[PDB]
């Protein structure tokens, strides 16, 4: 006999047919030549093909739109395929059945492409050894050529130098504007940036009142408005009902104070109606306001984000410490390592930025100097090396409250992938929550 | 439960009316912003001296 | 036989109805949310309908068509001629708003499902995760969806939904006087100000070196926000039982030594008003008590939703002297407990929307310095509530480093960190013997 | 084959097997196991009812074994109806080591939950299919109440969170028990000293209490006559761990001290008629009454100590003080490494154990030698450098000077002062005694003010 099983397979197909967010879960690991039987192949092929874009595929939306195309009373027909969802309520685990469906089938097939090579190894048929042996190849090869994940793999360097030669070609006619990807609008930052790349991660980090989680409100507010594509953020510290208000003041420029009072001026209100008005025109932006993650989860909502319509174009995760995978909670290094490998991961995915916050050891105080550098932040540089850029912050008049620097906010990078270090001056007031240009001396 | 149009009609209830944004899209409400950020970066530099 | 439940019939219903009746759409806005609907094109649809009939009102069956080609999604949704078949059907009048309400009933059942299913799959999936972090995972969950009159569960939401709730947040007020407070009222007006009152998301922190009346000051702030509301609160003592507490709190209260309590050498002027007090605590049983030895934040959280399932979202906590918390999984190491607590707290504040205050201590390096106002560096916990926190108050009553000191009767605040407003430092008094703070309408400061 | 083996529910029979092995083999561990199981937490219902007998009989009749189960056992009928004698021994008979026990039902627990939950789940989905026409709000709560049933079937039933009015009645009824009979000052434990129950109102029931000192100021002497007081003015026990040194001279100091003679006297052998008059008085008022109960042992922790003393909970009484001695000594060896979270971590653990019984701790100290350069030496919150976490904890610390060490020209010869350094609920103050330490013991001090 050949093996294969049949229970996971009703269960696969009957849960698929239960909870349709699962397709991502099974198709990752499965393939529809791994049933053994033709049917449930036709099945799976359908719930594919919808699910790239008709999410419902559970009995009645398959069953109407399968309608068309010729093919009930031929996979067991109605009461059959409804059979599958008689049984099976909580779709124990889709995940176990649909790994040993894919175990069983590359089994069976392998065997298979053994006994071929033996019975035409004792009958030739006019056959050579040489002229062979290809054959035997590429029979064996072609198991994970039929599984090729959307047609991935080690490209050619024409298709990469077409690929940058298009990058070229739609930037050089339309104006230069300084940007290399997404921008922020602070023309003294893109020049040792050359814009967010559209594909890296970055990092924010600074001891907590120098506040950080105000400057990625205001990249994020800024980016918005420049494109009209996406954004995420994850308020890991907050809730949205905070940030809104943060961001609708730093827009409008009026304090937070003044609002969650309520004694301001129509001077005030037009100003609040019209950036109300103009992002209510754009829903550009979405939020979550979430507590425990693991970044799997992270990678669930933004792929469906970006599934629902087009392409993302920015991230700000928030507060990265509260990120956990609970499976090494026992210890700090590894953790803090697979976050960093996981969003590189993702960000690489969907060519996507990052903006993830973070903070610092407060071991520098004992320094005299208070300028922050690659070592303070003990992590064993787990983010560190994974980075695509790192900046971090220093207000002065925190500690010197009798320094000659009022408002006065520093950008030390201290690691970028592409280009060089540097270093920026910026203006903080913190009143409503926004960084602004600095237009004055040297740096 | 409420939606824009709607929502911005219930916030109009507390103000007067005639109040209008005049600012109509996003990239000239940058241009403001960058505006009004270099005034004031003058009046800090004459503080600090 | 076995499907999740939707009914495509009565929603393209809906749908035709608000074409040909561009009026009745407020009524309708009341129910339903592209959340709501079952496939794609219906949502692409209903946000068009509503991004439109923020400005352009009159849209039958061509001005959707035009916005949606000034996006440019033609063909993506069905297209024109798919419309024309929306735009024939449901020449309904009197029922509209039934299906409406029945669509949002399918989708909080269609939610539940959901839920239930990432529930057994972290079963089967524990993914190195003890039963404490599993039940919570669980009861969070479904917590979440019973609340929430509107705001579904978990997964990120799009800025109409929100803004929604801030105007109304905003609207609250001019419903009322401002007072000065945005939250919850200290009955302190000294202190409303350069708090602008509890914001009902945070964790708190009141540090102080040992005999300072960090207990004592929350204990009051609790005491007043009981009489100020109409909700419950809870008082977690890990550093002494119900009786302690009960006498200091009622003594605060009616203004009466302790001494003359535990003794009874008390006076007639003394129990006038101590029926009183009594008869106003009796008569409203908003204070509920934890008075546990050893706690987990599990444990917390569990009590915190039981208690907020009986009747009302609560809006106040207090935690005792923090130092005392333990959970014996990281009993090896110390610093990780620290911030494991501090994480556990800060995500309760933000699912039951409400404050925390959770009391603390100071590393005593600050002695040698000679002038002992504290900062957000003598505390020598990793820093790990130097972060998480959102509001931190230590104290500083003189009189009991000096002695001879000008500054009696006198303990002052000072603020160190706050996340959505400035620093400040505020001056109040002490009455130790009946254990209460008070007003300070003094001198300039 | 395994396929159809993932559909099973998660469980473990081997574990159970061999917990139920070790309990009937071996009585002294039903403490943790009873902390992390409970009945519904086995699989089937005959090691269910199993462990409800090995839980409710240890409530107040000890021993179970294997017969002296099966002799209540059998009084509900239940004898060859849960697998029965023979199978039953069985248990017994394998695993006889009792080698590990709470790791066999840590797993225990962790299946419980991961199927307690699972069961639910599918029992919340069925329903969402079938809603037999019902409405979200009768939908909705039934699931809150079944996902928060998991947490309650563990908790014990004594633990949760009161609310005011119970409370409150506790407390007045606390005042009319006092006003049934006089008050003294006292709201609590008595002492014998007049002078100090003023600004201390009695030692209270729910506090640690702490008692420093440099090395020769004779704390000791005070603690032991705190609990010897206690003892003849009650009729409830009291623990003692000397960990300083043992039974043989503790007991002579303590019955010199209550009869007013040197211990020079009694081992030496050059005593009085009126001597030994005393002596036998104070012996037969102690043996008459069988409140004391003293522990020489070396080194502990305090696992041992809940144990050792909830031990005499549960046999007799509820106690009502407890003496514990040059704390310095007490090792928990997984922080010697350190020492300051050595500290902490005794100091909280002491505190969760005296409000875990609701009774008085006293708990004694030393004092780090930095006062010595400051020629005032009258000891303060500052110099006792232990973490710090005891200058917490306490509910109390009385320190004690004594100046005819430091000094011999003394005006102050013969008097012992108590520099009390913090209060949770009363004031602070100081207090003076007298010291007559050739038999170990101190008095009040009828004298001037301060
Ligand atoms: N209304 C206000 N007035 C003055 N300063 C403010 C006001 N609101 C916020 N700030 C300042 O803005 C800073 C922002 O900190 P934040 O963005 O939270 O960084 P982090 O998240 O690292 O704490 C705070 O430290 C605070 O001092
Ligand atoms: N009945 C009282 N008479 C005099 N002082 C008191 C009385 N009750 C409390 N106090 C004083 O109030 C202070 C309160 O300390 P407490 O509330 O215990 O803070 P903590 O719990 O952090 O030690 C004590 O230092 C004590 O001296
Ligand atoms: N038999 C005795 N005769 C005279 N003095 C004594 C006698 N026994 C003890 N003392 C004095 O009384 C003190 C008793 O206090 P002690 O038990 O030593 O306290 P600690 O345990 O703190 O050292 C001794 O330090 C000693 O000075
Ligand atoms: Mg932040
Ligand atoms: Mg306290
Ligand atoms: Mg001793």
């Amino acid at each position: 006999v050949p093996p294969h099983s049949i229970e996971a397979e009703q269960s696969v197909l009957g849960g698929l047919m239960l909870d349709n967010e699962r397709w991502d879960d099974v198709a990752e690991r499965v393939v529809a030549d791994d049933f053994y039987t033709r049917p449930h192949r036709h099945i799976f092929t359908e719930m594919a093909r919808l699910q790239e874009s008709g999410s419902p595929i559970d009995l009645i939306t398959l069953a109407e739109s399968l309608e068309r195309q010729g093919q009930l009373d031929s996979v067991g027909g109605f009461a059959y395929l409804a059979e599958l969802s008689k049984n099976t309520p909580s779709a124990a685990n889709i995940s176990a059945y649909a790994d040993i469906v894919r175990e069983r089938a590359v089994v069976r097939e392998m065997i298979s492409v053994a006994n071929e090579i033996a019975e035409a190894g004792f009958d030739p048929q006019g056959r050579t050894s040489e002229d062979l042996l290809d054959l035997a190849e590429s029979r064996v090869f072609k198991i994970a050529e039929s599984r090729a994940n959307k047609d991935e793999g080690p490209k050619n360097i024409a298709d990469v130098l077409d690929a940058t030669v298009a990058r070229i070609e739609q930037l050089f006619q339309q104006p230069h504007d300084g940007v290399t990807g997404v921008n922020t609008g602070y023309d003294d930052l893109n020049k040792k940036t050359a814009g967010l790349q559209p594909s890296d991660l970055i990092i924010v980090a600074a001891r907590p009142s120098m506040g950080k989680t105000t400057f990625a409100m205001n990249l994020v507010e800024n980016a918005a408005m420049l494109q009209d594509k996406p954004v995420l953020i994850f308020s890991l510290e907050m809730p949205s009902e905070q940030i809104m208000m943060r961001s609708l003041a730093s827009l409008s420029r009026v304090d937070q104070t003044k609002i969650r009072t309520g004694q301001l001026d129509d001077e005030d209100w037009a100003r609040i109606s019209g950036t109300m008005g103009i992002l209510l025109e754009k829903r550009n932006i979405y939020i979550d306001d979430s507590s425990g993650l693991t970044p799997t989860e992270v990678r669930s909502r933004a792929r469906r984000i970006a599934r629902e319509h087009g392409g993302i174009g920015l991230i700000m995760i928030d507060y990265l410490q509260l990120m956990r995978v609970p499976a090494l909670s026992d210890n700090r290094t590894l953790e803090i390592a697979e976050i960093s490998r996981s969003l590189k991961a993702l960000a690489k995915e969907l060519n996507v930025p990052v903006v993830a916050l973070s903070q610092l050891n407060r071991s520098l105080e004992q320094r005299a100097d208070k300028r922050p550098v690659n070592s303070d932040l003990r992590e064993s540089g787990s983010i560190e090396q994974d980075a695509d850029l790192i900046m971090f912050i220093y207000r002065d008049e925190v500690y010197h409250e009798n320094s000659d620097l009022k408002g006065i906010a520093e950008i030390i990078i201290g690691k970028q992938r592409n280009g060089p270090i540097g270093t920026v001056r910026l203006t903080f007031n913190g009143q409503w929550s926004r960084f602004d240009n600095y237009a004055g001396p040297q740096y | 439960m409420k939606n824009v149009g709607d929502l911005m009609q219930r916030l109009q209830k507390m103000m007067p009316a005639h109040i209008k944004p005049a600012f109509k899209t996003g990239e000239e409400l940058l241009a403001w912003q960058k505006e009004q950020g270099a005034i004031r970066s003058a009046a800090l530099e004459r503080e600090n001296r």
